[PDB]
């Protein structure tokens, strides 16, 4: 679980990524394509 | 998710075996419902029990898996509304309900991509859209911080 929370940890994946955890790529482009510059 | 890769020809297995398990979770989820909730009466234990077996094995499966063709959301949304209503359901119950209708929500949102589908079903992702949000407001407001930090995460993805 700390290894997972290194991983994702960092702000940068903090603010590009679902807080609740999306594990299709399908969903996470329905998501992230919201991600505008 | 990771065996049914399309360009790996092992999909016609792997779906029949998909479908065969989904079919069953799906049949007995319902069967299961219809006596749970059923206004008749008080409910038991054991059978909680196994609804929320039952549903924590379709929520884990509908995060990766495209069950639509097993339309859930009316059996979803009526759970959660007995729930509002009475204010007695058990909060993992809840937690799981509030997840699964969210990822039928965005399948939902996955299929109105390819433009094959009509303005009568955008109207409908919006109908449920809406609905949907207004149940949420809700359970952000509940005594259960499972409950309440569920209903945070799952909102702010939404919108």
């Amino acid at each position: 679980k700390l290894m997972m929370w290194k991983e994702t940890g960092g702000v940068e994946k903090l603010f590009s990524l679902p807080a609740q955890p999306l594990w299709n790529n399908r969903l996470l482009k329905l998501f992230t394509r919201c991600l505008t510059p | 998710h990771a065996l049914c890769n399309e360009e790996f020809t092992i999909f016609n297995r792997v779906d029949i075996s998909r479908s065969q398990l989904i079919d069953e979770l799906a049949d007995k989820f319902n069967r299961l419902l219809e006596d749970f909730l059923q206004e008749g009466e008080e409910p038991d234990e054991d059978d909680a029990y196994q609804v929320l077996s039952t549903l924590k094995r379709i929520t884990a499966f509908h995060n990766a898996h495209d069950l639509s063709k097993w339309d859930l959301f009316a059996c979803n949304y009526k759970l959660l509304k007995t729930g509002i209503e009475n204010g007695d359901m058990p909060e993992q119950i809840v937690i799981h309900a509030l997840q699964c209708t969210h990822y039928v929500i965005l399948w939902q949102l996955a299929k109105i991509t390819e433009s094959s589908s009509t303005k009568e079903d955008l109207l409908r992702l919006k109908k449920q859209m809406r609905v949907f949000c207004q149940i949420c407001q809700h359970y952000l407001t509940n005594v259960n911080t499972t409950v309440k930090e569920q209903a945070f995460t799952i909102l702010c993805d939404i919108l």
